[PDB]
């Protein structure tokens, strides 16, 4: 089996202190995760930035110049006159309804299912939610309203004696960094389910007038299911101009250098994520899985005299049961049981609890293309070339090999192999023998090759072990070439 | 021999803190205690009063135009009177005889139970919670209400909780993994022989996750508690290692700047059981040997006290679970969820900018905390013999041994 | 896994077109020569990119208003529709400093069940809905009552008819089929003289046992029919302005994002209701072979005797279920392995009636929205939109995908590529599967260009996959070559 | 409201049997020899094949996909759930 | 054999911290009797530990710690208590 | 349990049976400084 070999964090040494901004009164320094610390080992005390007043020389900018009109008095948001005093709190300071569209109506629905999530940043190397990259609440002087198609909900009323459906959230209010929200009911269910079995039995006597005998039996039985099931309660898509920027991502981009410094655009990539949803799917999933293997093997020798007698057998069950979206009771209740119940009382829970099911993402850097801003195209670069690097150094691909099919994460300056069966490690099993079937995963980058002016290279391996005893190898992309 | 707690020599003391009238010293632990001999129970530091050798420095840390408020705490106007526990304590009450105007205009919004707690400290060593840094009482005059949650009622979300989602995820994890086995043999004056062997192997491992939403701080403008910022005002400037520990043992060596609230269950059922024999006689001898090992554990947390401890046990049992018992507990996880797993950041990301001598703060912070993860490190202590490993605990290292070897330290058989 | 992960490539740009007369603005484009597909780099780098100049030609843009101009929307409202008590401009500017309020709706009243969503473009190439191109929350004069069931609705200006057409198919098949074989051959035989003797025995079976269920139900429940004006529609706002910000000059890159974000056509006709399908298949297999023998001979003697027996069974099962329409819990409990009981059915076909899908549909392309009464310039943005969605057709069909293993269908679903499988199968090109072969069906490569002139010709090769690997099914259904006259 | 509804079913089963038994002897060097064989071949099938179409148009989108619905015990429909078509 | 009845179940331990005393009673009082307790029984304990609480676990730290830094000798009291802490582990065995 | 016997020999036994549990009803953690006695 496989050994750990252990390692405690390090980073490397402080970058020197960037220069004192002019309406921050702040300082920025940054270091590296030169190693993370591995399955086996101590923290660093010690995190990758790190933020110092200081008092500067000039004068802050003029807030009155953005756009030839309104500008919230302690927060990010630039706005079109017409928002101020439209009756809605349009910047966080709520100076845009002070000293006063107007009076807008339009709050008498709530706004969309999941308005939240869908606004929020994502981080492809831990699959975390982020900050809001866009305002999950602005609406832009709209008063645009989506149909549910879930309002449908019994009421008694015991005076005058009727049964009547609620006539409550008909409607959801849109808001404006959603292009369009569906609410059309879908299902699909597949299901597939495989047994093969075998089983043998033979003899063999032989007499001479000394005898010898031989009596085998095996039996084999295989049995697979999968059943996948997603239901949709809504399709979503985000715009793709004139985006407005959550005021918090917004404060966060006005305070990025215009030069290159990784320390505050790394920054700026962990706290508002690597990707911002395009578009996406609503509604629930279930998955299930059997995969169960069983096996009886029994022999007998005899010859004349001495007699042997040898039984082996074998069952190993792999259920894994999976329910996104709905309530949490239902959501145990339909991880623990299948049935005309619990599939019936989960989708009940899913016209109030409806979760992501998949969802397009762009790199965070195309945000800023689009939003309603104007160019900034030196931040866009700068944003470009450390994600180009953060993609890199906070992957989970530097943890150890999590042997037995563990799944490696990177959080803080730490790795966590989360393995699937057995006390963790880079090694991680004692209750398995020794033949299990694991892959090998990714052992991750080299740095850019030195390089001729047309020939640069970047490899890879498929993991540092081969695939565990017989298993899957990785997809493949073992080398890759650059511009130089 | 058995083995006691042991400790280096106090170094020497600190000039008194001039603002703070104190004075301040400091030892380290060398042995924790072991093997049941005498545990520890010992300091890191102790401190004594001192009429200062100097004058203290201007204490008013005043932001300006911003009301400076009753506890420790400036806040922008709008803020000033809003209708609302604004600033960390009410202090209003003298100005709002008139402007009372809600954040929330006419509408009756409830407290989320969940994100009152949310950015729990945490302790490294344990990773126990902690109550919040983070004030979580303090709305920011956003309204921001969310009709989120599996309840299908509102709530008001806190200003510092940036996200607090309801994505419901229920898992079930089950294993079962069996491997069973027998081998048997045979073979005036007589001779003969008889053996016989039989061995059985189970694993089981069950667990069951049920989320009720994740939490994720805000990264910028993060409003702290009264007695947080009190307690970093009230610090000595010096790296003296014991009075930062008392930092550290109130609020943690981190904060959950994102937490996954819920419940979970956990269950394992191992059997390995094996009996060997060989009888003869030879012109008698008789020799057997029995090995049995059996261990069920059941874990269950968030939910309900009937209901949890009802299921813990119906599940470590043989019994055929009814479904409307999940249904039960996992309801319950709504009124009562625990924290399943978190990104942890260090605590001083907490300390302010636009306090007083903040970042030599946060520098001796950064040194204390590595001291507190080092000091208290199991590295030091002596070694487990056989298969066990040494378990650390508060003023003793130990072992024990499921494997027939055994004593505090595994020694023998 | 066989894969090579494959990147996007988007082409070189486009030279610049000279600048706009109207938008002050000049435009490049890429096309996708390649999709990503297996996991290969997401890509999606700018498609387009815009620029400033000066500018030294004119312009006429400003189509004007005898209505009133809508402060922050620019919608021309006719005169009439001011102080009616209702929302007409988008952002309520046309009920703004009125002395009284005239309300025509006597009464409350609702809007029909999903009436909004056919408001929207689609995508027809990939049957996604997109961006609202139409505003049914413009109801101009509106105000006649419409009754479905006891409700009462309120018409939108743009929809001529939405009306409950009621109607259900129920389609069943169950075919069954069983087939056994046996076949059993014993044989003895015995000699004995006064010495020598012999005795001998075989006796054997072979069998077989299989069955097939196939098992199929559909409902087609239709439950309303809609259809639009054909003239005179009143434009959704997000959309009426995209289309102001079109070049006069023909770059693809403008034309092709309006598609991306508000889709290539817009619905005339539709009919409104939910799919139930249930499709199950069941194979399977016992088999047997028995083989026993004695030889026994004497003179001193010798003997042997063997016995084999064998014994093999499989079953193979494969459903689908797929529901359109309807509220969440019936939808669930019919996602559900097994057939429904008919109260489930029945509460089905009620939150069908108020959360239809779309089952049949009649397009018109986007730019027969184009009209002169909003836009100027309009007969060239129309040119310009027509020849784009030709182009359009031929970047976003997913014929550029490489092909799927296991019988997985390749969808375009952006600048990537996604393989979905069928039941049975798993992995990012439907790979992992334990079966020894399932018919591939056969996929078309894309349409070669236009060749020159007097009736030109197009061709199509079904190579993209070929039809017939590992026991294949249908070639394609499609003209394997295409001509259409110059004039 | 319309249904056409179809069943339709094929059995077959065949069993075939062949035997043979044969002996000689002598005697004045006694001596005698049998031999015996038999042979079996059986087979059958089933087809099933039921089908069935109901349409129906009016109604209540509800009662129509209720009665709709093919109950393989009462193919015509029941009178329950037609007559809550009827009442549509 | 029938076990619930039978003198064969003797030799069963108890330790039970916390909760009302009728439900530590009846836990006691079954094993004592060689008897299984039911999981209704449990469930009942466990809903009373709201009223009676007993602490698991627990981390140590001597008493002088909570002497005042105010105290008018502070420091040489609470250096006696340490001195006085000291001799609590030769008092008794 | 291990027996050898030879009409040398040794004869052995360990056994128990344990049942253990926990009821966990809050965590407290108090003060270090500005403690009010
Ligand atoms: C050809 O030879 C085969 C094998 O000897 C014959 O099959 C055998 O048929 C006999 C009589 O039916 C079976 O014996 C019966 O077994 C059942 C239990 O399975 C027992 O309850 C009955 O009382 C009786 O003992 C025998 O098991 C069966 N063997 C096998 C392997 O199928 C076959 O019938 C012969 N055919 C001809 C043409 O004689
Ligand atoms: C979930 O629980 C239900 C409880 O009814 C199970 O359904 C029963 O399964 C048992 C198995 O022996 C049958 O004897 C009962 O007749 C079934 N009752 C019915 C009709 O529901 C269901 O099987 C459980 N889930 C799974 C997938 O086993
Ligand atoms: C076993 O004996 C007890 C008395 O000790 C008796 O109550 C019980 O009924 C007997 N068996 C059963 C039914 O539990
Ligand atoms: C000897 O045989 C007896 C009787 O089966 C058995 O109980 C014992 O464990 C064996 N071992 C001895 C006596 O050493
Ligand atoms: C920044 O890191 C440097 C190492 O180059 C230290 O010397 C300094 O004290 C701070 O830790
Ligand atoms: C290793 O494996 C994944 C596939 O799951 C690849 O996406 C990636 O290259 C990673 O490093
Ligand atoms: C440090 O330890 C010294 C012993 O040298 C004492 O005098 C003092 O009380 C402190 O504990
Ligand atoms: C458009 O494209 C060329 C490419 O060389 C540019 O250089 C130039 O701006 C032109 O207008
Ligand atoms: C024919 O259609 C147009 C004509 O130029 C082009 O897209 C291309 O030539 C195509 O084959
Ligand atoms: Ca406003
Ligand atoms: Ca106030
Ligand atoms: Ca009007």
């Amino acid at each position: 089996a496989a050994t750990p070999a252990a390692v405690t964090c390090q980073l490397s040494n402080w970058s020197e202190w960037t220069d004192c901004f002019p309406c921050q009164d702040k300082k920025y320094r940054h270091r590296s995760l030169l190693q993370p610390n591995k399955f086996g080992g101590t923290i660093c005390s010690g995190d990758i930035w790190d933020q110092a007043s200081c008092s500067s020389s000039t004068t802050c900018v003029r807030q009155a110049q953005c756009g030839q009109d309104f500008q919230c008095k302690e927060t990010g948001r630039c706005l079109k006159r017409h928002l101020v005093c439209n009756g809605d709190q349009d910047c966080l300071d709520g100076s845009d309804e002070d000293d006063c569209a107007i009076d807008e109506d339009c709050s008498q629905y709530e706004p969309i299912p999941g308005s939240q999530k869908a606004a929020l940043g994502y981080n492809i190397l831990t699959q975390e939610d982020a900050q809001s990259v866009y305002d999950a609440s602005y609406y832009g002087g709209q008063c645009e309203t989506v149909y549910n198609g879930e309002w449908r909900e019994l009421r008694y009323d015991s005076t005058c004696e009727r049964l009547y459906y609620g006539d409550d959230e008909k409607y959801f209010r849109k808001p404006y960094n959603f292009l369009k929200y569906h609410f059309e009911a879908l299902a699909d269910t597949g299901i597939s389910s495989e047994f093969y079995d075998n089983a043998n039995d033979l003899l063999s006597k032989v007499k001479k007038d000394f005898l010898n005998e031989l009596n085998k039996y095996n039996e084999k039985k295989f049995i697979f299911t999968r059943i996948f099931t997603k239901v949709q309660t809504a399709h979503f898509k985000m715009r793709k101009d004139d985006i407005m920027l959550d005021e918090g991502m917004l404060q966060s981009l006005m305070e990025l250098p215009d030069q290159y410094n990784y320390g505050m655009y790394a920054k700026f990539i962990n706290d508002y994520g690597t990707h911002y949803i395009t578009s996406g799917s609503m509604g629930g999933i279930y998955e299930y899985i059997l995969v169960i293997d069983k096996a009886k093997m029994e022999s007998l020798g005899i010859t004349s005299g001495k007699t042997e007698r040898a039984r082996k057998a074998m069952a190993v069950e792999d259920i894994i049961s999976r329910v996104r979206g709905g309530s949490s009771g239902w959501s145990g209740g339909l991880a623990q049981n299948r049935s005309t119940i619990t599939y019936r009382s989960w989708g009940r829970s899913l016209k109030y609890n409806p979760v992501v099911i998949d969802f397009e993402m762009q790199p965070i850097h195309e945000v800023l293309r689009h939003t309603s801003l104007g160019p900034l195209e030196a931040k866009r670069q700068n944003l470009r070339r450390a994600l180009d690097q953060y993609l890199m150094e906070f992957n989970a691909c530097r943890c150890g090999p999590c042997f037995n099919n563990g799944v490696p994460i990177l959080e803080g300056t730490s790795c966590r192999c989360q393995c699937r069966l057995g006390s963790l490690g880079a090694a991680c099993e004692q209750t398995q023998t020794e033949g299990a079937k694991a892959d090998g995963s990714w052992s991750c980058w080299s740095s850019w090759s030195v390089c001729r002016a047309g020939i640069q290279e970047r490899r890879r391996e498929c993991d540092n072990p081969a695939p565990q005893n017989g298993g899957a190898s990785c997809p493949g992309r073992k080398v890759q070439t650059q511009a130089c | 021999s058995h083995i006691d707690c042991r400790m280096s020599p106090w170094s020497e003391w600190s000039q008194c803190d001039p603002c703070l009238r104190q004075m301040f010293r400091s030892r380290s632990i060398e042995v924790f205690g072991q093997f049941n001999g005498k545990r520890c129970t010992d300091a890191v530091g102790d401190r004594r009063q001192c009429v200062p050798t100097e004058p203290c420095e201007d204490a008013e840390d005043d932001c300006g135009n911003d009301f400076q408020c009753s506890t420790g705490r400036c806040i922008k106007m709008r803020l000033r009177c809003n209708g609302d526990n604004d600033c960390g304590d009410f202090s209003d009450e003298d100005d709002c005889e008139s402007e009372p105007r809600p954040p929330c205009r006419d509408r009756v919004v409830e407290e989320s139970e969940l994100a009152r707690t949310a950015g729990y400290g945490i302790n490294i060593l344990g990773m126990d919670p902690l109550s919040t840094p983070f004030d979580n009482e303090f709305y920011n005059g956003l309204c921001n209400r969310d009709r989120d949650g599996n309840t299908l009622t509102y709530y008001r979300r806190p200003w510092n909780v940036a996200s607090l989602i309801y994505e419901t995820k229920g898992e079930k994890n089950f294993r079962t993994e069996h491997y069973e086995e027998q081998i048997e043999a045979f073979k005036t004056y007589q001779l003969f022989l008889s053996y016989s062997s039989k061995k059985e192997k189970m694993f089981l491992h069950v667990k069951g996750e049920i989320h009720l939403g994740r939490f994720v701080m805000r990264n910028r403008d993060v409003v702290l508690t009264t007695t947080f910022v009190d307690d970093i005002k009230a610090l000595p400037t010096t790296y003296e290692k014991g009075e930062y520990f008392a930092f550290l043992e109130t609020y943690g060596t981190h904060y959950s700047s994102s937490g996954s609230l819920g419940g979970l269950y956990e269950l394992i059922y191992v059997l390995d059981k094996a009996s060997m024999k060989r009888k003869g006689v030879e012109l008698a001898v008789n020799i057997t040997s029995e090995n049995l090992i059996d261990d069920v554990v059941s874990l269950i947390r968030g939910g309900t006290r009937k209901y949890a401890f009802e299921l813990k046990e119906k599940l470590l049992r043989g019994t055929v679970i009814d479904v409307t018992d999940f249904v039960n507990w996992a309801s319950s996880i709504n009124d009562a969820p625990v924290l399943i797993s978190q990104k942890l950041s260090p605590i001083y990301n907490l300390v302010p900018v636009k306090m007083k001598n903040a970042h030599l703060k946060k520098q001796n912070l950064e040194r204390a905390i590595e001291d507190y993860i080092n000091e208290f490190s199991v590295r030091k202590c002596h070694t487990c013999q056989n298969g066990g490993t040494v378990i650390l605990m508060d003023g003793k290292c130990l072992c024990a041994c499921p494997f027939k070897f055994e004593g505090i330290a595994c020694e023998i058989s | 896994v066989t894969l090579m992960p494959i990147d996007c490539e988007l082409s070189s740009w486009s030279s610049w077109t000279t600048c706009d007369p109207c938008q002050k603005k000049r435009y490049r484009y890429a096309y996708l020569l390649q999709p990503s597909q297996f996991h290969g780099e997401p890509c999606n780098f700018s498609d387009k990119e815009v620029e400033d100049c000066v500018t030294n030609r004119p312009c006429r843009s400003q189509v004007r208003c005898e209505g009133f101009v809508c402060a922050q929307t620019g919608r021309c409202v006719n005169r009439r529709l001011l102080c009616n008590g209702d929302n007409d401009c988008g952002d309520q500017s046309d009920e703004a400093n009125c002395r009284r309020i005239y309300k025509k709706c006597q009464h409350e009243m609702d809007q029909y069940w999903g009436i909004g969503s056919l408001a929207s473009g689609i995508n027809l190439f990939t049957n996604s809905f997109e961006g609202p191109v139409l505003d049914h929350r413009y109801y101009a004069g509106g105000c006649s009552p419409h009754y479905i069931l006891n409700t009462r609705f309120r018409k939108p200006y743009n929809v001529e008819s939405y009306t409950p057409q009621t109607q259900g198919k129920y389609e069943f098949i169950l075919k069954e089929y069983e087939s056994y074989s046996d076949f059993e051959r014993n044989v003895t035989e015995k000699m004995a003289s006064k010495d020598r003797g012999k005795h001998y025995i075989r006796r054997t079976k072979r069998f077989s046992h299989t069955k097939s269920v196939f098992l199929h139900a559909r409902s087609d429940l239709e439950v309303a029919h809609y259809k639009l004006k054909p003239r005179s529609l009143m434009l959704h706002y997000e959309f009426l302005q995209r289309v102001k910000r079109l070049p006069l000059e023909y770059s693809y890159g403008e034309y092709r994002d309006l598609f991306r974000d508000f889709g290539t056509h817009y619905i005339t006709e539709a009919v409104l209701g939910g799919i139930y399908e249930y499709t199950l298949v069941m194979n399977k297999e016992a088999m047997e072979r028995g083989d026993y023998t004695l030889n026994n001979v004497h003179a001193r003697g010798i003997l042997n005797e063997i016995k084999d027996r064998n014994k093999r069974d499989t079953m193979v099962e494969d459903l689908v279920v797929l529901v359109r329409g309807g509220a969440s819990e019936h939808i669930t409990t019919l996602a559900y392995q097994e057939l429904p009981t008919a109260d489930l059915m029945q509460e089905w076909g009620d939150a069908v009636q108020y959360n239809p899908a779309i089952i049949k549909v009649k397009v018109e392309p986007l730019y027969e929205l184009v009209t002169a009464t909003d836009f100027a310039y309009s007969s060239t943005v129309r040119q310009n939109m027509k020849q784009a969605l030709e182009e359009f057709q031929k970047e976003v069909s997913s014929c550029h995908c490489a092909p799927c293993q296991g019988n997985g269908v390749p969808v375009l679903k952006g600048s990537r590529c996604d393989c979905i499988c069928p039941v049975g199968s798993q992995g990012l090109a439907c790979e992992v599967s334990y079966r020894k072969n399932t018919p591939i069906d056969g996929k078309w490569n894309c349409w070669s260009n236009w060749s020159s002139c007097s009736g030109r010709r197009k061709t199509r090769q079904r190579q993209c996959n070929n039809p017939p690997p590992q026991n294949g099914g249908s070639p394609c259904s499609g003209p394997a070559s295409e001509t259409l006259d110059c004039s | 409201y319309r249904v056409l509804f179809y069943v339709d079913s094929e059995k077959l089963k065949q069993n075939d049997f062949n035997s043979v038994e044969e002996k000689k002897c002598k005697s004045s060097s006694h001596g005698c020899k049998e031999l015996e064989n038999a042979l079996k071949a059986a087979s059958g099938t089933q087809n099933n094949v039921l089908r069935g179409e109901p349409f129906i148009r009016g109604g209540g989108a509800g009662f129509i996909s209720g009665l709709s619905y093919l109950e393989l015990d009462n193919p015509a429909g029941n009178k329950r759930r037609y007559s809550a078509w009827a009442e549509s």
